[PDB]
C-alpha cells in the first residue's frame, strides 16, 4: 500500500539519509537525468524497507531537486532546492503525509547546503549564488544575508550548541568561522598551506572548539579553531570528500564519504578502521542508527540504501 | 523592440518552463543541457559505467525551438583549470561532451564563465571544439564587470577588503577576457556576456569594454531597486549603462529569482522596454547610418573608376553640402564684382568634376542669389555622368552652361577662370586625389582666381576596437598577400569602438598652390597622449575643408558639419594590435607617397612599440592617377 499524495516511483539519485531520534529514516532524492528534473521526500519508520516506494510511512514530491536536507526537530524537514528556494516541509500529526509549511525563493541560484542551528528555531543556508543566509523558521524570513565568499558556498555547518556559531566553506578556498555576535561575523581559518579546495565540514560532537574538513583531493583534516594550524590529516579518499559524519558514541567515529564511491570509517587519529565499496555510484549521505550505535546507513546515486556494521 | 532572455539554472520540465518564460515575454532561455548538479565520471570505475540517459532527450523540443530559443549553459562543476589533475581530466571530457551536445542540438549560443584569472585549459578545450568541424554556433563568455572577490561584504575580520585604489586591479576582469580571446586566436565565434552587478565600477573600468564584442548583458534581479509603487527600477548610473548598451544592440538577460513577489517576471522586462522607448531619438546621421555600423567598405576612386548612377544619388541627397557650396559661391561673387558692375562684369565659373549637375545648379542658385553675372563650364570625365549633364543642358540650363566631356588635367580651356569649383574630396580629404587633379587644372585659372574649396586638412585619431580588427582580419582573399587587408584603408561607419586620444591634423593642401616646386608627397609624425590602459587596433581618419572664408565642411567629430550623413570616417588598421598602458603616448608616422601612375599612404606606429611599415610601395593599396 502507498500513502496519500505519494508517487509510485522514486527518483534514482539519492541525496540525503537522516535518522530521527526515534529511528525513522528520512530520504531526500532527485531526478538528475531524463525528461523530468525534480525531487522527493520519503519517511521510513521501518528503515530496512528503504529504498522501496510501496513500503514507506510517508512520501511527497517537490517541484525541483533536493540538493540538501536537515531534520527540524522530529516533524520538520528543511530542504535546499535547485529552485533557489529554501523549503520547510511539515510532517503530519498521524505522520502519514509531508505537507509544505513554507517555500521561500531568496537565493538567486541552486541552494546546496542547509544546517539547522542548536536552538532549532534558526537555520543557515549556503548557495551557488555565493550568499549565506540566516533564517527564522517561525516567521519564514531571512534575518541576515552574507556575501563573505567569492565563489559558490559548498558546506554550511551549524555549531553543536551555539546559535551564533557555524562553519562555512567555498570554492574560493576559504573556511570561515562565524559568530553572529561580532560586528565582523566571519573569520578566515585553516591550515598553513592554501592546499586544495574545501568540500565538506563536521564539528566534533564533544570538543566544541574542534572540527574536521574534507578537501577536493580526498584528504580529511583535523582542525582546532584556537591553534589555527592543522594538527592531523590523512589522505582517506582518491576523489573529492562529499561528507563527514561523527558517530553518536561518547568517543566518536568519523564516517568519510566520497565520489570514489567508497565509505571509510575513521578513529580520533583519522586511521582507517572500516571501508565499504558497496556503492556502484557516488556516496551522498551517512547516518548512524539512534538505536543500534554500531549501525551506519549510506545512500548513493546508484539508488542503494546500504546498512553497515561498524565494529 | 528589445531582444531579451531568461537565465535559469533550474528547469524541471523543459516544455512547461519554456512556455512560462515565453508567457513572461522572453525571446529565449539560458538553461543547462545536463543537470547542473549531475557530476559525470569518465576515468575511474565504478562511477565511469553509470547507466544512461545522461540527460533529457532532444525530442523534447522541435529543431526550430533548439535553434532559436535555447542558449545552452556549461555545467558549473566543469573546471578545466582546476589544480587537481583528476578534476582537470574529467572537466575536459565533460566540456567536450556538453559542447558537442549543444552542437548536436543546433543551439544558437552557449555560455561559459570566466570567473578566475587562469582559463588556459578552458581556452584550449574550446579552441579544439571550434576546430572540430566548421559551425556557426556562438560562445558567450560570462564575465562580470567586477570580480566577485572585489564586491564581497567587508565581514571577514582577519581578511578585510582593500580600500586603497588599484586602477589596473579594478580592470582585472577585462584582462581575463583579453587573455582568453587572445589564446583562442580572436575567433569570430567568441563574444562577451557582460554581467552587471549591484555597484558599478569606476568609469574607466566600464570604458575597457568599449570596442569589445558584447553580444549579451546579464542583469541580476539583485541589482534592481524598488520604486515607491513597488516596481523594480535601476539607479541613474545603471540606466546610463543600459542606454550605452542599447546602442550596441545587445541582448539583455535576466538572471536570479524574483525579489519583487508583489509583481511578476515581466516587471524586470517592462522596465527595460520602458527605458528602450525613452532614449534620445536617432538623428538624421544616426538614422542614415543604420545598417552600415562597423561595415567595412572600399574608399571610392572616382578618378580611376566611373561611378555608378546610384553612387551619385547617395552623395546628392545632402542639402547641407550644397547649401554650403551655394553660400561659398554667393560670398565669393560679391567679393569679386561690386554692385556698380552687377551687369557688365561676367564671371568665368568652372565646375570641375560636375557629376550629374548638383554643383552646377548650386552655382546657378548662387548667381541669382548674389544677383551677379556668370558664364558656367561643367567639366566631367565620366561619360555616363555627361549623359545626365547634356540632357540637363538641353532640357533646362541652356547656353549658360557649357558641358565639357574631358578630364580636368587634359582639358584645354578656351578662356581662363575666375572661380574653379569642385567636390574632389574623400573621407581623408586628399584620398580621391584632389591635390593632383587641381594642380593639373590651375593653369586655366586666372592669376587672381579663387578655388572652391581653397583648403583642406585630414585628421587622425588612435582607436581601439577588437570588433573592427576581427572584421578586417576576415577580409583575406586568395591570390593575394594573406595580410594585404591590413595594409589598406576602409570607409566605415565606425560604431563599436574607443577613441584613445583627440584627433590631430595630418596633411593639409591649399588651392591654388603658389609653390614654384609643387610637391604633394608628405611625411607627418603624430604624438597621441593616452590616459587609459587599452589595445590599439588602428587609426580613424576624418577631414575638414574651407570652401570659402568661414563657410566650411567637416566630418571631424568635434567640428562636424551637422547633417552631413554622406561622408563616413576612414579606418587605417595595423597588422598586430598593441598594448598601451595609461600615461603612454602613441606615436604614429604617416606618409603620402606617389609616382607618375599612382598615389598611396604608408604608416607605422613607433611608440610605445614599433609596427611594420604598412603598404610599402603601395603593394596592397594604391589610388589610381
Ligand atoms: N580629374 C577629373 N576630371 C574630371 N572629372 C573628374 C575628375 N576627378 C573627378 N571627377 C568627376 O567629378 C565627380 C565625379 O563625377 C567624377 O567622375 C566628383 C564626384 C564624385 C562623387 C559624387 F557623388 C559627386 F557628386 C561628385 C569627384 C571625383 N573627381
Amino acid at each position: 500500500n502507498l500513502p496519500p499524495n505519494a508517487p509510485a516511483c522514486m527518483e534514482r539519485q539519492l541525496e540525503a539519509a537522516r535518522y530521527r531520534s526515534d529511528g525513522a529514516l528520512l530520504l531526500g532524492a532527485s531526478s538528475l537525468s531524463g525528461r523530468c528534473w525534480a525531487g522527493s521526500l520519503w519517511l521510513f519508520k521501518d528503515p530496512c524497507a528503504a529504498p522501496n516506494e510501496g513500503f514507506c510511512s510517508a512520501g511527497v514530491q517537490t517541484e525541483a531537486g533536493v540538493a540538501d536536507l536537515t531534520w527540524v526537530g522530529e516533524r520538520g524537514i528543511l530542504v535546499a532546492s535547485d529552485s533557489g528556494a529554501v523549503e520547510l516541509w511539515e510532517l503530519d500529526e498521524n505522520e502519514t503525509l509531508i505537507v509544505s509549511k513554507f517555500c521561500k525563493y531568496e537565493h538567486d541560484d541552486i541552494v546546496s547546503t542547509v544546517s539547522v542551528l542548536s536552538s532549532g528555531t534558526q537555520a543557515v543556508s549556503g548557495s551557488k549564488d555565493i550568499c549565506i543566509k540566516v533564517w527564522d523558521l517561525a516567521q519564514q524570513v531571512v534575518l541576515s544575508s552574507y556575501r563573505a565568499h567569492a565563489a559558490q558556498v559548498t558546506c554550511v555547518a551549524a555549531s553543536p550548541h551555539k546559535d551564533s556559531v557555524f562553519l562555512s566553506c567555498s570554492e574560493d578556498n576559504r573556511i570561515l568561522l562565524w559568530d553572529t555576535r561580532c560586528p565582523k561575523p566571519a573569520s578566515q581559518i585553516g591550515c598553513s598551506a592554501p592546499g586544495y579546495l574545501p568540500t565538506s565540514l563536521a564539528w566534533h560532537p564533544q570538543q566544541s572548539e574542534v572540527f574536521v574538513f574534507g578537501d577536493e583531493n580526498g584528504t580529511v583534516s583535523l582542525v582546532d579553531t584556537k591553534s589555527t594550524s592543522c594538527v592531523l590529516s590523512s589522505a582517506v579518499h582518491s576523489q573529492c570528500v562529499t561528507g563527514l559524519v561523527f558517530s553518536p558514541h561518547s568517543v566518536p567515529f568519523l564516517a568519510s564519504l566520497s565520489e570514489d564511491c567508497s565509505l571509510a570509517v575513521l578513529d580520533s587519529s583519522l586511521s582507517e578502521l572500516f571501508r565499504s565499496q558497496a556503492h556502484r555510484d557516488f556516496v551522498r549521505d551517512a547516518t548512524w542508527s539512534p538505536l543500534n550505535h554500531s549501525l551506519l546507513t549510506t545512500v548513493g546515486w546508484d539508488h542503494q540504501v546500504v546498512h553497515h556494521v561498524v565494529p | 523592440r528589445v531582444s531579451s532572455g531568461r537565465d535559469l539554472n533550474c528547469v524541471p520540465e523543459i516544455a512547461d518552463t519554456l512556455g512560462a518564460v515565453a508567457k513572461q515575454g522572453f525571446d529565449f532561455l539560458c538553461m543547462p543541457v545536463f543537470h547542473p548538479r549531475f557530476k559525470r565520471e569518465f576515468i575511474q570505475e565504478p562511477a565511469k559505467n553509470r547507466p544512461g540517459p545522461q540527460t533529457r532527450s532532444d525530442l523534447l523540443l522541435s529543431g526550430r525551438d533548439w535553434n532559436t530559443l535555447i542558449v545552452g549553459k556549461l555545467s558549473p562543476w566543469i573546471r578545466p583549470d582546476s589544480k587537481v589533475e583528476k578534476i582537470r581530466r574529467n572537466s575536459e571530457a565533460a566540456m567536450l561532451q556538453e559542447l558537442n551536445f549543444g552542437a548536436y542540438l543546433g543551439l544558437p549560443a552557449f555560455l561559459l564563465p570566466l570567473n578566475q584569472e587562469d582559463n588556459t585549459n578552458l581556452a584550449r578545450v574550446l579552441t579544439n571544439h571550434i576546430h572540430t568541424g566548421h559551425h556557426s554556433s556562438m560562445f558567450w563568455m560570462r564575465v562580470p564587470l567586477v570580480a566577485p572577490e572585489d564586491l564581497r561584504d567587508d565581514i571577514i575580520e582577519n581578511a578585510p577588503t582593500t580600500h586603497t585604489e588599484e586602477y589596473s586591479g579594478e580592470e582585472k576582469t577585462w584582462m581575463w577576457w583579453h587573455n582568453f580571446r587572445t589564446l583562442c586566436d580572436y575567433s569570430k565565434r567568441i563574444a562577451v556576456a557582460l554581467e552587471i552587478g549591484a555597484d558599478l565600477p569606476s568609469n574607466h573600468v566600464i570604458d575597457r569594454w568599449l570596442g569589445e564584442p558584447i553580444k549579451a548583458a546579464i542583469l541580476p534581479t539583485s541589482i534592481f531597486l524598488t520604486n515607491k509603487k513597488g516596481f523594480p527600477v535601476l539607479s541613474k548610473m545603471h540606466q546610463r549603462l543600459i542606454f550605452r548598451l542599447l546602442k550596441l544592440e545587445v541582448q539583455f538577460i535576466i538572471t536570479g529569482t524574483n525579489h519583487h513577489s508583489e509583481k511578476e517576471f515581466c516587471s524586470y522586462l517592462q522596465y527595460l522596454e520602458y527605458l528602450s522607448q525613452n532614449r534620445p531619438p536617432p538623428n538624421a546621421y544616426e538614422l542614415f547610418a543604420k545598417g552600415y555600423e562597423d561595415y567595412l567598405q572600399s574608399p571610392l576612386q572616382p578618378l580611376m573608376d566611373n561611378l555608378e548612377s546610384q553612387t551619385y544619388e547617395v552623395f546628392e541627397k545632402d542639402p547641407i553640402k550644397y547649401s554650403q557650396y551655394q553660400q561659398a559661391i554667393y560670398k565669393c561673387l560679391l567679393d569679386r564684382v561690386p554692385e556698380e558692375e552687377k551687369d557688365t562684369n561676367v564671371q568665368v565659373l568652372m565646375v570641375l568634376g560636375a557629376g550629374r549637375g548638383p554643383l552646377v545648379n548650386a552655382s546657378l542658385r548662387a548667381a541669382k542669389q548674389a544677383d551677379r553675372r556668370i558664364k558656367l563650364y561643367a567639366v566631367e570625365k565620366n561619360p555616363n555622368a555627361v549623359v545626365t549633364l547634356e540632357n540637363w543642358q538641353f532640357e533646362e540650363w541652356g547656353s549658360q552652361v557649357t558641358v565639357v566631356s574631358s578630364d580636368m588635367r587634359e582639358w584645354v580651356a578656351p578662356e581662363k577662370a575666375d572661380i574653379i569649383v569642385s567636390e574632389l574630396l574623400g573621407s581623408f580629404a586628399d584620398n580621391e586625389l584632389s591635390p593632383e587633379c587641381l594642380d593639373g587644372a590651375q593653369h586655366f585659372l586666372k592669376d587672381d582666381g579663387v578655388s572652391i574649396p581653397g583648403e583642406y586638412t585630414s585628421f587622425l585619431a588612435p582607436i581601439s576596437s577588437s570588433k573592427l580588427y576581427n572584421e578586417v582580419r576576415a577580409c583575406r582573399e586568395k591570390d593575394r598577400d594573406p595580410e594585404a587587408q591590413f595594409e589598406m584603408p576602409y570607409v566605415v561607419r565606425l560604431h563599436n569602438f574607443h577613441q584613445l586620444s583627440a584627433p590631430q591634423p595630418c596633411f593639409t593642401f591649399s588651392h591654388p598652390n603658389r609653390d614654384p616646386m609643387i610637391d604633394n608627397n608628405r611625411y607627418c609624425t603624430l604624438e597621441f597622449p593616452v590616459e587609459v590602459n587599452t589595445v590599439l587596433h588602428g587609426f580613424a581618419g576624418y577631414f575638414e575643408t574651407v570652401l570659402y572664408q568661414d563657410i566650411t565642411l567637416s566630418i571631424r567629430p568635434e567640428t562636424h558639419s551637422p547633417g552631413m550623413f554622406s561622408w563616413f570616417p576612414i579606418l587605417f588598421p595595423i597588422k598586430q594590435p598593441i598594448t598601451v598602458r595609461e600615461g603612454q603616448t602613441i606615436c604614429v608616422r604617416f606618409w603620402r607617397c606617389s609616382n607618375s601612375k599612382k598615389v598611396w599612404y604608408e604608416w607605422a606606429v613607433t611608440a610605445p612599440v614599433c609596427s611594420a611599415i604598412h603598404n610599402p610601395t603601395g603593394r596592397s593599396y594604391t589610388i589610381g592617377l
